[PDB]
């Protein structure tokens, strides 16, 4: 385990909800 | 699990049979003393207030 | 055994069996198997251990405390008097304790003894638990888990000052 | 599950911001029940002091406090 | 790339080397006396010998002597028609109350 | 009590001149000869407290605080002595000095006779247990637990070093046995006011009361076993000692300075035994428990009944059983997932089925089964506060369903169920395991026995 | 003593315990003096407590 | 506070009026606790230069426990010397000045009312 | 005097001797469940002498045996209360469970871990009777929550099963909810009449005796599945079914009903507490047996009939009949 697989602050941009949503392992419309 | 009860047994029992059966010879050959008066112009000692016999080396020994 | 005169017990009166039925009653031949098989062999080994005390005799003492000054004859500040005044008091409170016990044994073992007539049979029993739990009330509660003899002195002042001025203005 | 635990306790307060809806909410769910036990209890000693102060309530055979 | 640093070690069994180990030390003859050292001194000694001697406490904090003393008391004030307890815990004569 | 102080110090030359292989055996050995010896406190008169010296002295209060002080050592090295087996020779008898030297603060933090060594060898407790949990704990929060261990200590103590200073001018003596026939009442002022908060607010942080309790689920987490065990079992009840040392003198503010704290801990019992029904860390669910019954400690110190201070002192010598045997359940389950989450490792009693019956005992005295020594304090704290007012057996009967409900909660989750099918080291338990979690129930239980050695100065 | 290792505490108690009974004689300013345990000496004996 | 009593003869370590007061004797605690920390220097000595901690340098560690009790003898001298100083000249102004510690006319229980404040 | 007093203590001491055995063994038993079933049709056979010279005489003693605390002016003793209760229940609850464990011989036969079920079973049975022969509140409570903690590890008897967890989890949920006001009962008795021992309560005779009687229908409704905490015991058939017949239809969940009765001379004094039992016990086996009657469980239908009897041994304390409610417990 290291940082960016952590959860972080709300996302804003569209690419950092992309990079939460790859983050959790779902769907970006699921997410 | 089994090998820990063994062993936790064996060390209760290998100085409770002891203390058992000493308590047991202690009661019934040492035993209990007597409530009595105390006589005139004699002063006890602090450990002769005390009933039973471990009671009182406990407190002639150690207390 | 005990003091018969500080726990007391009215005489027992146990009824002679007077059994109407001739199927003989299981409990008589119970009592003699008890007795033959149970209350012997205690009896001896008791009378055994009984032997070996009696080879060696020895007492143990009640131990006498002898009055000290108490709080209200010590200096303010004195702790060489008020220690022993407050060790005197302290053990006058277990002992007050202690009593307060025995009167409440008596009071449980009356009801327990006279059963279901117990309201009107345990009156005295009744009456002396109330005066002693007034006394020990009036003397003991409300002192605090930080107890001493001056906080026991000052609520028996003000007690006494209010008894004064219920007598004062009652006349 | 290594990413659940840390969200639920060791990232939630970098992500807090005070606000008004948290701030009505600690101050509702933080020194509202506290301020209702106070209330209720200093209610209730004061009335068994009052009663007690005037030989109201029955304290007969109560000697253990 | 990161810096130079010994990989995560694994975690050893002790029941790998040492099938009878008591879980004390890796040296089989320094885990079995480890475990003969803690089992005698708390379980055969302290156990044993504590619960002994809490159990033959020589009247500890005077609850018989009271319970003794008051019997006497009890006995000596039932005779004499005394009250069994005064709710004046001292005397009045040897109080000065503040007039008013 | 110098018979008690010099072997714990000959301790230290036993644990540098002991060989490489030798340096647990010996000092478990001879903590266990030290808390054989701690009985002899036993020697205790209903009116007279044990007073030894000019410096030293011992009621019965401090007696059992003593010998559980005294029997929690050799335990802290049995349950220690795995996860520091790799580290170096010198850390090795480092942490048992500091183990060593911790007891040696605390076995004269209870028996100080005069309040200023109480508070010298009280903050002197701090030194041992921060390089404790910053040197071998284990994650990268134990700098920060550090922080908030060592800055709510000194933020409440350092206002109770004036205090007790200004006694001292005063009154002319922090003796606490001339204390006992000089004190004088302390009447309603802010100057008292600020007296009162002084004298309370250090014990309150170390108790920990509800709302001051933030160092704990950290501190107490991010140690070692052995530092989660010392922090569990005594050293959040140095502040009840000081509690009931200290109340003596703040006669009679505290029947209405205790009015805010008394709710604090009334409603924190409540709110800290939800937080253990939502824990995901067991040793987190462990601490917030800790707090959970020590605001009962806290209720039954202010409102300073007979029957509370005694459900008080028995509620503190079973809850540093317990709470340090939960700690050991907890530590033993951690040396073999590597995890404290506790939905991690499930279904255990499948495996370890005698490591489960010391789970279910020590959650059977989480939860205050009668007859034991947990159920006495418990109940003696309810009886007080129900006689302080009786609309406090709410929230004490809430208390004791949450209470109930998460230890139950915390055997059920990590010992039944299906037993997680990715975890294949799950060892079976070493007889250092069992031995540690016996040698911390059977005292436990044996007290329930004779419980009159537990029950404080005024049983 | 090829076990010298193992008489550092029990010496450090016996130790103890001689200086535990050594502050007992400092502190016997009130012995036989006390209004509670004042008594006459018995016969061959010179102080009522060691 | 003291500093006009030693300054009729300044700069004196022990005063003559200091040898009428007993001296501390070579088993003091104190003097006891001044060589253990004599011994905690040289242990530190061996340990700061890499040496074996206990065994090299007997000779070093010897002068730091005689040195370190050599100095702190005469250090506990000299504290004793000025507390009794302080309690000498403590009852001197106590004696000189009777209007000023009046002897105070101490009071028993049973004529002192306290307040009773009860816990309940 | 002599027989009755030792024939009373060696019931229960024989009781306990399995539980030394179960646990200083070394060996696989010789049929250790045989032993425990032997072992309580003997404690049957024992217990029943006191009760035949019971019936004789109508004898009663208390057995103030061992002096265990005295809390300042509590002493506390182990204290055994040998009455019509104790000597009516006693052996209708060991012939019940002796009957119980031949049954479990059988049912639990496969199971590997029979000798824990026994164990188990044999625990309960000395904590009901702890309960049921106790003279104070305090042992009553000992044996109050033993009942309790064997309930939990019975129902929750196949762990690995998550409604056997979750429905004995439910079982200590609303019996805590119970103590809350056993513990009001206990709190209540001490300050105002300052004891636990139900001697002193019976002779001080207490007249404003609402709230610790609120407290004690609070502690019969967590015990004996009244209305509000009821859904406990038919969750509580979750484990096995001897389980089922020993504590949770027959000598478990009448122990909040043998509370109420164990304090008749102070709930007939009391026509407000009256009331509360007779609405409570009306309440609870109506609505019990209502919903009896549409279940397809078995076991259901069985523990919803336990819980409708329950509410009408309820109801007949309610109506200032308590020795008739106590025989419908023996029924
Ligand atoms: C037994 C071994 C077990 C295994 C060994 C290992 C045990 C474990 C390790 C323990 C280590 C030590 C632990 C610390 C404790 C130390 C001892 C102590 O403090 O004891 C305290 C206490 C006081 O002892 P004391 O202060 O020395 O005695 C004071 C007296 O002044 C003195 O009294 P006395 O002088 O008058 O009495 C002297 C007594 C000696 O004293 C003792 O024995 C007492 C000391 C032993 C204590 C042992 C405790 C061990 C634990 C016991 C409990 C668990 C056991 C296992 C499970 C059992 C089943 C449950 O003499 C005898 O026993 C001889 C009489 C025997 C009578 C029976 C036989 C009579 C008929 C014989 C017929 C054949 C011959 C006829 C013809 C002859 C011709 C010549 O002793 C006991 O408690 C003894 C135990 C028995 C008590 C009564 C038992 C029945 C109670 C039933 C009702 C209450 C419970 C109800 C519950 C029901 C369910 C809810
Ligand atoms: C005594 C205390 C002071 C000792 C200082 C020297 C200690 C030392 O060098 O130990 C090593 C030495 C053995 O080592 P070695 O095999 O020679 O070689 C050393 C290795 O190379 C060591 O391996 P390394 O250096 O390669 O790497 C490992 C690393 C390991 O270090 C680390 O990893 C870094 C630190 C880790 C975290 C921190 C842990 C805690 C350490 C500091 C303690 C703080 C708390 C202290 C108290 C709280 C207040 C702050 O460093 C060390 O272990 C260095 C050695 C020092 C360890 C012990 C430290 C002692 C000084 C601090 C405590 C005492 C002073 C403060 C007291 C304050 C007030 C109570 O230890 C001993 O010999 C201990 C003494 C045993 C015999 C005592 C006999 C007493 C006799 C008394 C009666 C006779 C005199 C009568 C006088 C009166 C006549 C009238
Ligand atoms: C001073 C002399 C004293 C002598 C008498 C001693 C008095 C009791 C001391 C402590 C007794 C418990 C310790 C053993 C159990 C823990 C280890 C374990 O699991 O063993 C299972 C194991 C047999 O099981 P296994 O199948 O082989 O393996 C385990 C399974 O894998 C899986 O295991 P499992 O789940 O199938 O089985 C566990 C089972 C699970 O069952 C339960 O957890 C149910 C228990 C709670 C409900 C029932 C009890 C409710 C309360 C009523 C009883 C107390 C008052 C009674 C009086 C009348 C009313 C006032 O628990 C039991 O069977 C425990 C029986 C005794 C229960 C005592 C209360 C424990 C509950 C929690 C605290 C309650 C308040 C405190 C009470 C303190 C009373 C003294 O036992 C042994 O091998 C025994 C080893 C040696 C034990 C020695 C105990 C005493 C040591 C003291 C040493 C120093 C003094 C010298 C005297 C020595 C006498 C021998
Ligand atoms: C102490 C404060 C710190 C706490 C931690 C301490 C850690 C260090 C530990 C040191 C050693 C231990 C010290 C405490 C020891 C406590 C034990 C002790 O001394 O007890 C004395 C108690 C004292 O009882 P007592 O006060 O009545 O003793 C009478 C007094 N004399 C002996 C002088 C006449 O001993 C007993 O009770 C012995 C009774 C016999 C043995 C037990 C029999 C009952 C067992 C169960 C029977 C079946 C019941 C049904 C249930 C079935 C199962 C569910
Ligand atoms: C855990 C963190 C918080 C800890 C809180 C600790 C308690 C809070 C209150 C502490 C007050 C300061 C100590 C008072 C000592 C009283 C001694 C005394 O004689 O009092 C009577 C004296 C009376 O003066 P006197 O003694 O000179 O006069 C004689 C008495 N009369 C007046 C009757 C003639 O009180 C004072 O002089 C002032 C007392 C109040 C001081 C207020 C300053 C501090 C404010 C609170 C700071 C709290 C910590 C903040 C930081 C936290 C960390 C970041
Ligand atoms: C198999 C082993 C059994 C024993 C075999 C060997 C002996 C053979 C037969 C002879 C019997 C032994 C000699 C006689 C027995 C001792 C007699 C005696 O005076 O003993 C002193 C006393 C009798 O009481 P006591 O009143 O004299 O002393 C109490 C002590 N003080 C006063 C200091 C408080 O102790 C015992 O007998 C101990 C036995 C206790 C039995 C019950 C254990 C209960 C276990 C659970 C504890 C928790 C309950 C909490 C709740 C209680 C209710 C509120
Ligand atoms: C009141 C309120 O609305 O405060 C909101 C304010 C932030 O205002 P904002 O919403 O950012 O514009 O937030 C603030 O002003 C900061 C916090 C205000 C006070 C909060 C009081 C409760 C705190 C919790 C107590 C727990 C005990
Ligand atoms: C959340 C974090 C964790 C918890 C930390 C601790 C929280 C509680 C600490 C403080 C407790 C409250 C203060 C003391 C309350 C006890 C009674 C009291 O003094 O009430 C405040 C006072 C009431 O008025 P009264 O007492 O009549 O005034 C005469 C005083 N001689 O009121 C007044 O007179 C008005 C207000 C005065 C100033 C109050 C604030 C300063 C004093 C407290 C600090
Ligand atoms: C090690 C210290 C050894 C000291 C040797 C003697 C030195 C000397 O002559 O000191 C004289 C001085 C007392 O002189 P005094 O007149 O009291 O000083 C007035 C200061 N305001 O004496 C002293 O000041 C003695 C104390 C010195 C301690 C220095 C280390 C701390």
């Amino acid at each position: 385990i290291t940082k960016d697989m952590l959860p972080g602050p709300y996302p804003k941009t569209p690419e950092e909800r992309a990079a939460a949503a790859k983050k959790y392992n779902m769907r970006v419309e699921d997410y | 699990d089994k090998r820990f009860l063994k062993l936790l047994r064996f060390y209760i029992l290998l100085t409770g049979i002891p203390v058992v059966i000493g308590i047991t010879l202690i009661n019934v050959f040492i035993g209990e003393a007597e409530l009595a008066e105390i006589p005139e112009g004699y002063v006890p000692e602090h450990w002769e207030y005390f009933k039973h016999p471990i009671s009182r080396w406990i407190a002639r020994t150690f207390f | 055994s005990w003091d018969k005169d500080v726990y007391p017990e009215p005489p027992r009166r146990t009824p002679a069996p007077s059994p109407q039925t001739s199927l003989p009653n299981p409990i008589t031949y119970l009592t003699k198997a008890f007795d033959l098989l149970v209350d012997r062999p205690v009896t001896l080994v008791r009378e055994f251990i009984e032997r070996q005390h009696a080879k060696n005799k020895y007492y143990y003492y009640h131990r006498e405390f002898r009055r000290v000054p108490d709080i209200t004859e010590c200096h303010e500040k004195d702790v060489l008097c008020m220690f022993e005044a407050e060790m005197q008091w302290k053990r006058d409170y277990k002992v007050d304790q202690e009593i307060v016990n025995i009167i409440q044994e008596r009071l449980k073992a009356c009801q327990q003894r006279e059963g279901e007539s117990h309201r009107q049979n345990c009156a005295k029993e009744l009456q002396q638990f109330t005066q002693v739990v007034k006394a020990y009330q009036d003397r003991y509660h409300d002192l605090g888990a930080h107890y001493s003899a001056r906080k026991c002195l000052a609520k028996q002042k003000q007690r006494m000052l209010a008894e004064r001025k219920a007598t004062k203005e009652a006349a | 599950l290594i990413r659940w635990t840390c969200a639920r306790s060791a990232n939630v307060y970098p992500n807090f911001r005070p606000n008004t809806k948290t701030s009505l909410l600690g101050a509702l769910f933080g020194i509202g029940p506290l301020i209702f036990w106070y209330y209720v209890f200093k209610t209730d000693r004061d009335r068994k002091e009052k009663l007690i102060q005037e030989g109201k309530l029955d304290r007969t055979f109560n000697i253990s406090y | 790339l990161r810096w130079q640093e010994d990989p995560e070690p694994e975690d050893e069994n002790l029941y790998e080397k040492n099938p009878d180990s008591h879980g004390y030390d890796k040296d089989p003859a320094v885990d079995v006396w480890n475990m003969r050292v803690v089992f005698f001194f708390g379980f055969s000694i302290v156990l044993v010998l504590g619960s002994t001697f809490v159990a033959y406490l020589p009247d500890y904090r005077m609850q018989e002597w009271a319970r003794r003393e008051a019997e006497r008391l009890v006995k000596y004030r039932e005779a004499h028609g005394l009250p069994l307890m005064e709710s004046n815990c001292f005397d009045p004569s040897k109080i000065q109350l503040p007039e008013d | 009590m110098l018979k008690y102080i010099i072997p714990t110090m000959m301790l230290m030359p036993l644990t540098w001149l002991s060989k490489n292989s030798m340096i647990w055996i010996n000092t478990t050995l001879h903590s266990l000869l030290i808390s054989l010896t701690s009985l002899l406190l036993l020697n205790q008169f209903g009116d007279n407290s044990l007073n030894f010296s000019l410096t030293f002295f011992s009621d019965s209060l401090s007696t059992p605080l003593l010998i559980l002080t005294m029997w929690l050592l050799p335990l802290m090295l049995m349950a220690s002595q795995h996860h520091l087996s790799k580290e170096n020779l010198a850390r090795k008898k480092l942490f048992i000095s500091m183990l060593i030297l911790l007891q040696l603060f605390l076995i004269m933090t209870f028996t100080a006779t005069e309040l200023i060594f109480f508070y010298i060898m009280f903050e002197a407790t701090l030194v041992p247990t921060l390089i404790i949990i910053t040197r071998w704990g284990n994650q990268t929060e134990r700098l920060n637990a550090g922080l908030y261990f060592l800055f709510y200590t000194l933020a409440g103590s350092l206002p109770l070093l004036v205090a007790l200073i200004y006694i001292q001018n005063t009154m002319g003596s922090l003796n606490f046995l001339i204390l006992q026939y000089w004190v004088q009442p302390m009447p309603n002022s802010w100057s008292n006011t600020f007296m009162w908060l002084a004298c309370m607010m250090a014990f309150m942080v170390k108790m920990p009361l509800y709302g001051l309790h933030l160092w704990l689920p950290k501190a107490h987490v991010e140690a070692p076993i052995a530092g989660s065990m010392v922090l569990a079992a005594i050293l959040l009840k140095l502040g009840g000692y000081g509690m009931m040392r200290i109340t003596l003198l703040l006669n009679p503010i505290t029947d209405f300075m205790a009015y805010p704290f008394i709710m604090l801990s009334l409603w924190g019992m409540i709110m800290t035994s939800s937080i253990c029904l939502r824990q995901t860390d067991l040793k987190s669910l462990i601490a917030y428990s800790s707090v959970s019954h020590m605001a009962l400690v806290i209720v039954a110190i202010l409102i300073q009944t007979p029957w509370s201070y005694m459900g008080a002192t028995a509620l503190m010598i079973a809850h540093g059983l317990t709470s340090s045997m939960l700690f050991c359940l907890a530590n033993s389950n951690y040396e073999r997932v590597h995890s404290r989450t506790m939905i991690l490792a499930r279904g255990l009693q499948t495996l370890l089925p005698l490591m489960a019956a010391w789970w279910l005992l020590a959650s059977l005295t989480n939860l205050a089964l009668p007859p034991s020594i947990n159920l006495i304090g418990e109940l003696f704290v309810v009886m007080s506060t129900f006689s302080w007012s009786n609309i406090t057996i709410i929230l004490m009967g809430l208390n004791m369903v949450i209470t109930a409900l998460y230890s139950l909660y915390m055997l059920i989750t990590t010992q039944r169920g299906k037993h997680t099918h990715h975890i294949n080291n799950i060892l079976p338990s070493f007889t250092r395991e069992n031995a540690l979690m016996s040698l911390h129930m059977l005292p436990l239980l044996l007290l329930s026995l004779n419980p009159k050695i537990i029950l404080g100065p005024l049983y | 003593r090829d076990h010298w290792i193992h008489v550092l505490v029990p010496v450090g108690f016996v130790f103890g315990y001689y200086l535990d009974r050594k502050n007992d004689e400092k502190l016997a300013a009130f012995r036989n003096k006390s209004l509670l345990y004042k008594r006459e000496l018995k016969p061959q004996e010179e102080v009522t407590w060691k | 506070m003291m500093t006009g009593r030693q300054a009729r003869a300044p700069l004196q370590f022990l005063p003559d009026e200091a040898r009428s007061l007993p001296p501390p004797k070579l088993t003091d605690p104190r003097l006891a606790y001044i060589g253990f920390l004599g011994y905690c220097s040289g242990l530190i000595d061996n340990a700061i230069r890499r040496r074996p901690v206990l065994s090299a340098g007997l000779h070093r560690q010897f002068l730091y426990i005689t040195s370190f009790v050599f100095v702190g003898y005469y250090l506990l001298k000299r504290q004793d010397y000025m507390y009794a100083v302080r309690d000498h000249d403590m009852f001197s102004y106590i004696k000189s000045h009777p209007e000023d510690f009046p002897e105070k006319d101490k009071k028993t229980y049973r004529e002192v009312f306290e307040e009773f404040h009860p816990v309940r | 005097m002599n027989l009755f007093s030792s024939l009373t203590l060696v019931t229960l001491i024989l009781l306990t001797m399995p539980i030394a055995a179960i646990n200083f063994n070394t060996h696989k038993f010789t049929n250790y469940p045989l032993y425990v079933k032997t072992t309580i049709s003997c404690a049957f056979i024992t217990s029943m002498i006191p009760t035949m010279m019971f019936i004789h005489t109508g004898q009663e003693m208390i057995i103030s045996n061992w002096h265990w605390l005295t809390i300042q002016t509590l002493k506390l003793s182990l204290s055994f209360k040998m009455d019509f209760f104790s000597m009516m229940f006693v052996p209708v609850a060991l012939f019940v469970t002796w009957s119980i464990m031949e049954f479990s011989m059988w049912y639990m036969h496969s199971d590997p871990n029979i000798n824990q079920f026994f164990k188990y079973l044999l625990l309960f049975l000395i904590t009901m009777l702890i309960l049921v022969t106790a003279n104070n509140l305090f042992q009553l409570f000992i044996g109050w929550e033993g009942v309790g903690i064997m309930s939990f590890l019975l129902i929750g008897w196949w762990y690995g099963r998550t409604d056997a967890n979750t429905a004995a989890l439910q079982a200590i949920l609303y019996n805590r909810i119970g103590d809350i006001g056993f513990i009001l009962a206990m709190a209540w008795f001490l300050i105002n009449l300052n004891t636990w021992d139900l001697q002193q309560i019976f002779m001080l005779n207490p007249n404003d005796s609402n709230l610790p009687l609120m407290g004690l229908i609070l502690a019969a409704t967590g015990k004996s599945a009244q209305f509000g905490l009821h859904p406990w015991l038919p969750s509580a058939m979750e484990g096995p079914t001897p389980v089922s017949a020993l504590l949770h239809s027959s000598t478990m969940v009448v122990a909040g009903i043998f509370l109420l009765i164990r304090f008749y001379p102070l709930t007939e004094n009391n026509k407000f507490g009256q009331s509360i039992m007779l609405c409570l016990g009306a309440m609870t086996t109506l609505f019990t047996a209502m919903c009896a009657l549409t279940q397809n469980d078995i076991k259901k239908i069985i523990a919803f009939s336990t819980s409708s009897q329950l509410g009408l041994m309820m109801v007949t304390i309610g109506i200032n009949q308590p020795h008739l409610a106590f025989l419908h417990i023996c029924t």
